[PDB]
Order: C-alpha cells, then structure tokens, then sequence
C-alpha cells in the first residue's frame, strides 16, 4: 500500500481522506500543497481501492490537462505496479488506458507529418470510412489502412493486453502488434480498468466525446488541479464565426451544389432507399469512426432527437435550409456590426420571423447536414469543417439559450479596423456541463493544489459533503519563503491603477527588483508576466533605456513568443541553459499557456516573482452576464471571484515549482493587492505558517537579505524532514 | 460605385455617396432616385426588360439578402397564403403528414415550377379560410402579447435591479456619513455614560450590524 519510506506525513492525512470520500458517498474536495507528488498521494490509496472491491465495484476514470504530464502519472505508477507486486506475491491483472486520439495517431508516412490535428485526422477519416467504406473493394484509391483491417481481425478475436502502454507504446505496436490507438483503445475500453486522458477530452459538449457507457453504478473519476473549470466549460461550448469562414463556406454552398447536380440516382437512390428507412425506424447509419468525424451531441442533456426529418423533406431542399439560414445568418450579421449585443434568446425569436420553420429544423440540423453528406460521402473534412461549426450553432441556438449567452464582438481586437468581425455564443452554466458529469458520476473528487476559498465551489453551484482545508507540518526547516514586497522607497504600485501603458515610472524599478533577484537568486527563475503584449510592454523600456546592461551579465533571458513554435524554443534551452554554466531566468506569461504540464525541480527552476494582480483585464463584457448570473446566485460577487479568478491562476502559476518536499521554492509576491485578496487566495497551510509572520511591507533593498538568509541556511545541513517509520499516533 | 449604380442615368450613385440602392421583386440593381421617376413612366416596371409588378416591391437591402432571387420570393411565397396554409397544421396535425406533404410543395414553387394555381385553386377550398386566419389572428395576437412581455420584464427587472443596486449605495453611503457624524457629537457636550471610553466604544459596535 506503498508508505515506502518517511512520506512526510501526508499519506494518512490523506488515508481517511478517501475512506470518508469514497467508503460513504463523498463527493469531496482537497487541498493538497503543490510540493505533493499528486499521485503519488493519491493514486497510491486510488489503486488501493481499486484491489479493494468493498462491495463490488471500482471504476477509474482520471483525467488532467496535459498530455507529457499525463504520461508522468503513468511514469512511476508502473513502479508503484512493480512496488507491491514483489510484496503481495504474483501479478494480477491491470490497464491504465492514455486515450490520445488528437496528435497520436497515425504510422503511415504520408499521413503523419502534417502538423495539425483535425485536419489530418480528417484525411485518415476520409481514407477509411468515407473512401474505403463508399468504394470498399478497390486495389489503388482503397489505401492501405491495413491495421484497421487487423483490428477487424482481432475484434473479432480476444487477446489480453498487458499493463498501461502509452502513445508511442503503441506505435512500436503498431509497427508489430498493438494496433491504432483509437481501435487498440475501442477494444480496450471494453475492458478498461483505468483511464488517463485529458480534462479537455471529456468536456467536449461539441462532439459529446462518451467515453464509457454511461454506467453510473459507481462510476469512479478522480480529478486534479481543476482549477479553471469556467474557462473550459464555457470555452468547451464558445463559439467563434469568422466572416472569411462564412464566404468560403458561402464558396462551397454552391460548390456542394455541383456534386448534388452531377449526381443523378447513383447516392441519389442510395438515400431513397434509407431516408424512406429514417421515416420507418430510426437508427444512425455508423458506428464506427465516422461518429468521430460527426458531432456526437451538441446539446447533451436532452431526451432524445425524436422527430427527425424535421420540416425538411428533400436535399436541396435542406440545402435551402441553410441558404435560409446563412444568407440571413449574415443579414443577422452584417447589419449588427455597429452594436455590441447581448440577447441570446432573443436573436432565435426574431430568426423566427426570418426562418419560416424554426426550432425543429434549428435542432434537427447537424445530422441532416452530415447525413446527405452520408449519402454523398466525398467531400473533404476540412474542407467541410467550417460548415460543421454552422449546424453545430443554431442547434445549440436551438436547446439551450435562456440559460445561455450570446455575445457579439465585431470591434478592435487584433483588428484596428472592422476587418474581422466576430461573435460568439457562450454559456454559462458550467454547472449545467458538470451536471451531466455528475450525474453520469457516483461521487468524484476534485484535488486543486490553488483552490483556497471553498466558497468557489458553488461558484460551480453544486453540494459537497466533504469540503475541509489540508494541514502538513514542516519538519523540512522551513518550506519557502513567501514574500510580499510593498517597496517604500519606490513606492509599490503593482497593480495596474496606472495601467501597464499609462506610465513607465511604475516601471522603473520592477528591473531593480528583478536584477537583484537575478543577483542573489541563482539555479534558473521562471516568472509570470499578464499577457503577451503586457510582455511586450515589459520588455519595451528595457531595450531603449538601460536595463538589461547588467541582466544579460549575471543570468540569460528566454523570451516565450505568441507563436508556440518560438515557444518551444528557449524551453529546449531553459532546460539545458540552467544545467550547464549558466542560471538563464526565463521571462514568461501567467495566464498564457506556458504555465502549465511542467512541474519544476530543484535541477531548474526554483523561483517564482509576482508581477501584478494576475487577473483578465482583457475581454469586454463577457464578464457582465457571468457577473449578472452569479449575482441572481449570490449577489454580492462582483468584488468576490474578480479577486479569486486572478487568485485562482496566480499559484496555478506560481505555486509549481516544487515538486516532492525539500525542493525549494521563492515564491516572492511584487503585488499593491495582498491586504485580504492575497491573503484569501493563498492555501491556509500556507497563509498560516509561512505567510506575512512579521513581513509585509518587504522593501526589494530590504527584502535583497531575506533571501540570502533564506537559502544559505537552508542549502546546508540537510539529512533528516520529518521522518516518519512505524505509526505513533501524534494524531495530527 | 460598387455594383454599378442604376441601369438608368448614372446621376444617383456616382454623385451620392451615401445613400443605397433598392431591389424590386425578381432580383435586379436599381437605385433609389429612379424610384419616383417609375411612377409616371409605368407604374411598376421591372427597369430592364418591362416585367410589371407590384406596390413598387423595393427592398432596400444592399446587404446582399434579395440578389439571391429565391430568398426574396421565399418572403413573397411562403409569407403569401403558404405561412397561413402552414401553422394550423403544427396546431393540430396527424404525426409529420402535414408537416412533410406541406413541406414538399414549398420546394414546388420555388423552382419556377408554375404548377400554382393547380394548387391555388385547391389552397383554401377544403377548409375554412376563417379558421386559417383565425389562427393566424391567434397566434400574432398571441406572440406579439407574448414579446412585448418578454420585452417588459427584462426591462422592468434589470432596471428595479440596477435601482436596488443604486439605493443600496445610497444606503452605505449616508449612513456611514451619518453614523460617525453622531458618533462626532456623541462626544460633543457629553463625555460618554461613565467612562471616557465606554458608550463611544457601544456607538463604536453598535454601527457595524446596522450595515450588517
Ligand atoms: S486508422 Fe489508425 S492508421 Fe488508419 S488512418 Fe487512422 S491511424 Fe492512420
Ligand atoms: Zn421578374
Ligand atoms: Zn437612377
């Protein structure tokens, strides 16, 4: 049951964690500090309870949200496999199933190097169930998707898989035996006794990504650093429209035409015959991965599509439809390009005048797009995707809109003229995507390492039974040194009053406090910017006027770019600059995608400095409704999350770098907002022993010698933390 | 300067620039001044050919809405008699039949079949035409009862609630200007109950559950 060693004495503050979560019903929340191998906590009482069939049943689903950290849980999991299978004797049987569908895939030389995604996974679609299941017999054109032929073999078969395996795992498989990983997945969640996939994966509300049966028995999913759920929830049902979509999909509005004109009878009679089977007894005409290239459900919690065939009796006819509906899509577009507008489901009552059969043939859609493409089966994915986007709208415009948010964003962003304008449909309801959740669900637990106020919790408007706050001793001398600054002398103003371009004066010293940071600090720093042109704000002084004369001499600097190729780069450099001669303090961006899937190590990265409240600050008026809706929940909010959102992301971000419990970490706080804001935000375990005991108002000049007490202390004399052996009760 | 102005005398687009042009009913380009020019030389005529029409029939979309000509006769077809053969039978229907059968004659006129008075000689022959525009009278005195409702209580309720919003800092405010105002003069001519701290720290509580 893996206590292996001294565990710093966490493994029993969590061992009744679950027999109180999982024993009685709980649906349950945890704190854990981010210095918790997250797995290793849990996932060693996790898969004790997977042996542990208290009365029958124990599922696993687990999910994350990045991909090279999802193979780190895998990463020592098969030790802890290893670890008691020599102790408890022989080697029962087990799978841990990394499902990756987006960029694994595919071992044909023609088809993998293309960089994106979907649009490949479109060509590997295309190749075998629309041209090898429309010409299914052929020699040439028929390609050879040969190893689908052998999942045919084998799912017809029964072999047994050994332990968990990963992408690349299998491709070696695939290149001898273990096939696709979508198929060597299908078959294998037949039988799966734990998945590990990505939290974006299951919340896909736009091709409705069932990942089991829906089998709610004790349906039993585990869940880490489920921070930011809004952003995705209400980013998994966002939905942007470009103009430049609109035209060329106005371009392939005819161009489809041609294909329903030079066909006579031939797809024409093979819709006849079952479009007349639609009418009689309703059933989807595959299932197998054309379902993949399909939107699974749009708006899933309803009763059931029903009366299909909607008031739409012919092709061309729904082809109509749309040249209803996109013609005056654009004239409930273009027209609207003056004013900002928020009426979700006012915009379908006055389509209702505009379309002449509405609310049916707005929910019946989607399908009877792709179906008379069915019948067609030819036309290129990504060439069609831009027409999926649009029957995927007006169907979620069909369902769910009162509770809903329509949005409308034509004006400057990224464009200084109209060039692009855009809306969008949100929702809001998060709930209302983590409902179905949870009633797919038994009782599931949710772990974030940020998450200080409970209170959020019914920001995602639900119940809990077990909501507590984790409390570790530190026998490790002193766990970090948190360290509001405050500067006297020149005068903290780190929130942005005077914005981040309203005055440079601000600015003047956020590079005197940096280079001193850079001077003491050694072993590579990475700290946290706002945004992308806040960062190229930040560094816009430091070229012309004088700052990195001394910052380039003491540590290197790895800009991270808008673009995620350059990205990558100075990361391929971080990792190796820090670990030859050289510190190399990378500069980087909180709420950019940066900042997750790394897990710094004492090796590189040791170091955390503040710069600014980590809030949005970004996007106009989506705000409004989401503050309007939770104040028609709680009504005094609009000070409350508008702290925690920049709270939430903040040790997100800053709370990383320390991995196991010795690891180190200067998490100083450069902030003008720290007087309840910082403190509400920050762990009570934290707050608590470490933060502000007598040093608030911490002056950089100052606070130079805190860290140089800090660390030179606390690199020595290191041989015993907390080392725990048998059980002596100490009782927390 | 955009399409090409009117096929008449090019004196309305290239000399004005802000004003659009109209579209009549079979899909064609005339400006707008060509309009009042229309009514003594022919009183509704098509400006190319001479296809007569209508109460002038001009949509002023230039949004590019009516130059497909089936949208426009689609707001000509089915507004016409179609959209009050349509919903008495979403009203009162078998299961689809009268949806589906109905449904398929929208395509069969949209084609320029001219298979219509086939049909409008049998359009409202079976039935009543009373009971089609009853339902018809029905369902527009019943949606336009219904939006100006929904027109009125997200009107009414935003506005009482930005109200409360409003009052409530009209609440903390003067209160609060208040409060230590008498906790100013509550030592002004009189050195609290029995001690120099004593009332003025029960002023000093007592305020706080007031806002509380
Ligand atoms: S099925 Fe397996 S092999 Fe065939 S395309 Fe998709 S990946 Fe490439
Ligand atoms: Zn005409
Ligand atoms: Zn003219």
């Amino acid at each position: 049951y893996f206590p292996y060693d001294y565990i710093y004495p966490e493994q029993f503050s969590y061992m009744r964690e679950l027999k109180r979560t999982l024993d009685a019903k709980g649906h349950g929340v945890l704190e854990m500090p981010s210095g918790t191998g997250k797995t290793v906590s849990l996932l060693a009482l996790i898969m004790a309870y997977q042996r542990a069939y208290p009365l029958e049943v124990t599922k696993l689903i687990y999910c994350s949200r990045t991909v090279p950290e999802i193979e780190k849980v895998i990463e020592e999991l098969r030790k802890l496999l290893n670890f008691y299978e020599k102790q408890e004797g022989e080697k029962l049987p087990f799978l841990g199933l990394a499902l990756s569908s987006r960029k694994n895939l595919c071992i044909h030389p023609e088809v993998t190097p293309l960089r994106f995604g979907k649009d490949v996974d479109g060509k590997c679609h295309s190749l075998t169930a629309s041209y090898v299941r429309a010409q299914y017999q052929h020699d040439t054109s028929l390609p050879h998707c040969r190893f689908y032929e052998e999942f045919d073999a084998h799912g017809r078969e029964v072999p047994l898989p050994a332990g968990i395996y990963n992408l690349d795992d299998l491709k070696a498989l695939g290149r001898r035996q273990g096939w696709c990983p979508y198929f060597l997945a299908r078959y294998s969640i037949l039988h799966a006794n734990v998945v590990v996939y990505s939290y974006h994966y299951l919340l896909d509300p736009k091709i409705a990504d069932l990942v089991s049966k829906e089998l709610a028995r004790k349906a039993v999913v585990v869940f880490d650093e489920a921070h930011n759920i809004d952003n995705v929830c209400i980013d998994s049902m966002s939905v942007n429209l470009t103009r430049r979509t609109l035209d060329r999909c106005q371009g392939n509005l005819e161009t489809l035409q041609k294909t329903v004109l030079r066909i006579k009878e031939t797809d024409e009679q093979r819709l006849r015959d079952e479009y007349r089977r639609l009418v009689e007894g309703l059933r989807e005409a595959s299932a197998a991965r054309e379902t993949d290239a399909h939107l699974a459900n749009p708006v899933l919690p309803d009763e059931v599509l029903q009366e299909a065939v909607p008031g739409s009796i012919r092709t061309a006819e729904h082809f109509l439809g749309f040249l209803r509906r996109l013609l005056e899509y654009v004239k409930w577009r273009l027209r609207v390009q003056h004013v900002v507008q928020e009426s979700p489901p006012a915009f379908l009552s006055g389509l209702a005048q505009r379309v002449c059969i509405q609310r049916k043939p707005l929910r019946f859609c989607a399908e009877r797009l792709r179906s008379l493409l069915h019948t067609l089966e030819i036309t290129d994915l990504a060439d069609f995707s831009p027409l999926t986007l649009l029957a995927n709208f007006a169907t979620l415009v069909s369902t769910y809109a009162k509770g809903f948010t329509i949005i409308i964003e034509p004006f400057d962003d990224r464009t200084p003229t109209i060039a692009n304008p855009i809306l969008h449909f949100s929702c809001m309801d998060a709930s209302l995507a983590i409902k179905p959740v949870f009633e797919r669900f038994q009782s599931v637990i949710i772990t974030s390492g940020t998450l200080s106020p409970l209170d959020i919790y019914p920001k995602i408007l639900d119940f809990h039974p077990v909501t507590m706050a984790t409390f570790t001793m530190t026998l490790a001398r002193v766990c970090l040194c948190p360290m509001i600054i405050g500067r006297g002398n020149d005068q903290v103003a780190i929130s942005s009053k005077f914005e981040t371009r309203e005055d440079i004066a601000v600015i003047r010293n956020y590079g005197n406090l940096l280079l001193e940071m850079s001077a003491v600090v050694p072993d590579g720093i990475v700290a946290f910017f706002t945004s992308y042109q806040y960062m190229e704000s930040t560094v816009a002084s430091w070229y012309e006027q004088g700052i990195l004369e001394n910052i380039q001499r003491n540590k290197l600097l790895f800009i991270e770019t808008q673009d995620g190729a350059e990205t990558s780069v100075a990361l391929e450099k971080y990792q190796e600059a820090c670990e030859n001669g050289r510190g190399a303090i990378l500069l980087s961006v909180a709420r950019g995608k940066v900042s997750e899937g790394i897990d710094f190590v004492h090796h590189y990265g040791r170091a955390v400095i503040m710069f600014g409240v980590p809030y949005v600050y970004t996007q106009s008026r989506i705000l409004k409704a989401r503050l309007e809706y939770l104040r028609d929940q709680f009504q005094i909010r609009e000070n409350d999350f508008l702290t925690f959102d920049a709270m939430r992301h903040a040790a997100q971000c800053v709370g990383r770098a320390i991995r196991g419990k010795t690891d180190y970490g200067l998490m100083v706080f450069a902030d003008k907002r720290f007087a309840r804001g910082d403190k509400r935000g920050k762990l009570p375990r934290w707050i608590q022993e470490h933060l502000t005991d007598a040093n608030l108002n911490l002056t950089v000049d100052e606070g130079v010698q805190v860290a140089k007490y800090f660390l030179r202390q606390m690199a020595q004399p290191f041989h015993r933390e907390d080392q725990l052996g048998l059980s002596l009760l100490s009782l927390e | 300067m955009d399409d090409q102005g009117c096929p008449r005398c090019k004196t309305t687009k290239y000399r004005n620039p802000s004003l659009k042009l109209m579209v009549n009913v079979c899909g064609h380009t005339l400006c707008e001044s060509c309009v009042d020019l229309l009514f003594v030389r022919g009183a509704g005529n098509c400006p190319e050919c001479g296809t007569p029409l209508r109460k002038s029939n001009f949509r002023v979309q230039l949004f590019e809405d009516p130059t497909v000509d089936k949208e426009v006769e689609i707001r000509k077809k089915v507004l016409k008699i179609y959209n009050k053969r349509e919903e008495d039978f979403p009203s009162l229907r078998e299961y689809n039949d009268f949806l589906e059968e109905v449904e398929e004659i929208v395509f069969n006129l949209t084609n320029n079949v001219d298979l219509d008075n086939t049909k409008k000689k049998m359009e409202i022959y079976q039935k009543e035409n009373k009971d089609v525009i009853q339902k018809n009278k029905l369902k527009l005195t019943r949606e336009q009862e219904e939006l100006e409702e929904a027109l009125e209580v997200e009107r009414q309720e935003n506005e009482q609630r930005r109200l409360f919003i409003q009052k409530e800092e009209q609440l903390q405010q003067i209160l609060k200007r208040k409060n230590k105002q008498a906790f100013l003069d509550e030592l002004e001519s009189s050195d609290l109950p029995v001690a120099l701290l004593l009332a003025q720290h029960k002023d000093r509580s007592t305020q706080l559950e007031m806002q509380l």
